[PDB]
DNA sequence: GAAGGGGGGCTATAAAAGGGGGTGGGGGCGGCAATTTTGACAGCGAGGGCCAG
RNA sequence: ACACCCAGCC
DNA sequence: CTGGCCCTCGCTGTCAAAATTGCGGCTGGGTGTGCGCCCCCACCCCCTTTTATAGCCCCCCTTC
């Protein structure tokens, strides 16, 4: 409960030497001050890669839990807040990728990583499994391929999780193979860099995520999928 | 004689010389001969009550300009040189004033468009992309300046804690190098750890208190 | 009110000021008139 | 019109009473003179 | 000199040692238009002192 | 609330 | 003691400028919105070693 002074408007506001004898001296404490630069910090990081408000104001929640909680005062406030960001992108079920909110963000995959498991901890709460499924929709808009192409990579992505082909790979490789043999199945092509640098996967991570698809190439795709290129013509790394 | 002297000898011989303005693209058709020694012809004639003044282009530099007289008494105009050697000399005094007209109205024109047209390759406005960048914010695992700074800092490593005598040494020959000091200046000519520098400071060193910037510390032991 | 009601209607403007101008000009003190005449 | 003293209706909400009333209200002016001085109202 | 390949480091946990360094939390230093009021100025009065009366 | 427009009747 | 004259000075009227308050009456819509620097003091994290585990990824090597 503060409020503001105003710019000086006459003679009487300013002092003998070009300066207001009143001043815009806040009473603000230390914790709301440091909170709010937090909360400042996450909508700039927010609005990097185009997030709803509605994630922004569930990361704000969660700050807020973490920040009254009091269990991290050793971690930096843009590490918490990055992996409050995190939570709150996997909560509503439009999971970000490490590496994504990394790019946004002052702060490591490395410390953001540890802030994200002792903010699950320090809550006592949990958050749903990553499936190679909801990391599509963005990996294939941003690497512009069409619809038809979505729901075969969607379908051949979860066939292959389902049936366990890939033994313990991280999701977000699987998806990402899944985009690349179903690229080269349609008319529209992408190599390995475009993938790689819109998915965050390494070139060899990447190719033995191939390699491991590859032969069960025809019983993995969708029936009705219009095969632009045969299936035998998939070129091999 | 001296440096700064202007020599007047154009002056008392009272040379009369032609101020002439011509427009861009004769004086770039010029600057385009490289210098070969001629350029064109100026053809100037004179009738029982009138006087007409033309230029006429090198038939060669291309692979008739008539020139307009102006008032003179309106302004003295001068001329003088500058050369290496810091010697200053008057070439002469402007006599008559000359201004270059093209003969051509019409396609002349087009030469104009065409000079608008090159004047306007430079200038840039903004562009229409058919689709969304995507390319900006890649994912990645750390940033470029984030490993570089790490990468430092472990080749560097922390500053060692070293034995009394030796920094004391470092202290010696900072006050004997600069009376008064700033707290992080000194620790990084010393190079150590800052609770360290404080517990060796206190015992020999005062904080004296100044009312221009802040307290400061005092390497003097009295 | 009888004689604010008139002053609904009036409108604005030798020249001698008339209407609403002069029902200001006088019902206040206006030390400096506007348009100051004598009837010799 | 400014930061987050300044002219203020300089946007408004399209009138959409009817195509007359569109075009009228994309074809507008505005003379910021304070709302006194017929003069500019003439 | 681009592409694929191999070797090796990075990542998480686990206890523990001691101390340097990073991070927060203090934390003090830093528009018309008539009215109203007040002042600044130009001026003027009566009286003092001087000289005379 | 608060603010700003617009509009109706004189 | 009495009277004529010019002086510093006290007080006044007068002009001027800065400062001041109000500016019709009802009504109906909609639409938007809510420090700051630099320093000093406590507290926590990482520095390091060990080892198992595996996917991921950098770097160097090699191929043609």
């Amino acid at each position: 409960l503060s409020t503001m002074i105003g710019k000086g408007t006459g003679a009487a506001s300013f002092d003998e030497f070009g300066n207001s004898k009143y001043q815009n001296r806040r009473t603000m404490s230390s914790s709301d001050r440091a909170m709010m630069n937090a909360f400042k910090e996450i909508t700039t990081m927010a609005d990097r890669i185009n997030l709803p408000r509605n994630i922004v104001d569930r990361t704000n929640n969660l700050f807020k839990q973490v920040y009254e909680q009091k269990s991290l005062k050793g971690r930096a406030n843009d590490a918490i807040a990055s992996a409050c960001l995190y939570i709150a992108c996997r909560q509503e079920g439009v999971p970000r990728t490490f590496k994504e909110i990394c790019a946004v963000s002052r702060i490591s995959k490395k410390e953001i990583g540890r802030c994200f498991k002792l903010i699950l901890k320090a809550l006592e709460t949990s958050v749903d499994l990553i499936t190679t499924g909801d990391f599509m929709s963005r990996f294939c808009s941003n690497l512009c391929l069409p619809k038809q192409v979505q729901m075969a990579a969607t379908h051949i992505a979860r066939k292959a999780v389902e049936l366990d082909l890939v033994p313990g790979r991280s999701p977000i490789s699987v998806a990402a193979a899944a985009i690349y043999m179903a690229s080269q199945a349609s008319a529209e092509k992408r190599t390995q860099k475009e993938i790689g640098d819109i998915a965050g996967v390494a070139d060899v991570t990447i190719r033995q995520s191939y390699r491991l698809i590859y032969p069960r190439a025809p019983d993995l795709f969708p029936t009705d999928f219009k095969f632009d290129t045969p299936v035998d013509k998939l070129p091999q790394l | 004689a001296e440096r700064g002297e202007l020599d007047l000898t154009g002056a008392k011989q009272n040379t009369g010389v032609w101020l002439v303005k011509v427009p861009k693209y004769l004086s770039q058709q010029w600057a385009k001969a490289s210098g070969r020694g001629e350029v064109g012809k100026l053809r100037i004639a004179k009738t029982q009550g009138r006087t007409e003044v033309s230029f006429t282009l090198n038939e060669d530099l291309a692979n008739e300009h008539p020139f307009v007289l102006q008032s003179v008494g309106g302004q003295t105009l001068t001329v003088f040189t500058e050369s290496s050697s810091d010697k200053l000399s008057l070439e002469g005094i402007v006599v008559q004033r000359a201004e270059c007209r093209p003969a051509a109205s019409e396609n002349y024109m087009r030469l104009k468009r065409l000079q608008i047209e090159e004047s306007s390759k430079p200038v840039r406005l903004s562009q229409q992309l058919d689709k969304v960048v995507t390319t900006n914010y890649k994912p990645v695992a750390n940033h470029q300046y984030n490993i570089e700074y790490e990468r430092k800092k472990k080749e560097d490593g922390k500053r060692a804690r070293a034995d009394k005598q030796h920094v004391l040494d470092m202290l010696f020959s900072a006050f004997e190098k600069h009376q008064y000091y700033n707290l992080k200046d000194l620790v990084d000519i010393t190079k150590q750890p800052v609770v360290y520098l404080k517990e060796i400071l206190k015992e020999i060193g005062v904080q004296n208190v100044k009312g221009i910037h802040k307290n400061t510390w005092e390497l003097k032991p009295e | 009110q009888s004689l604010g009601e008139p002053a609904t209607q009036m409108t604005l403007n030798k020249n001698v000021t008339l209407g609403v101008p002069r029902l200001k000009e006088l019902i206040n003190i206006s030390k400096k008139p506007k348009t100051p005449s004598l009837t010799v | 019109w400014g930061d987050q003293q300044a002219r203020a209706g300089v946007s408004q909400v399209l009138n959409r009473l009817t195509f007359a009333s569109t075009l009228s209200h994309l074809r507008r002016l505005n003379s910021p003179i304070g709302r006194k001085l017929a003069k500019p109202r003439q």
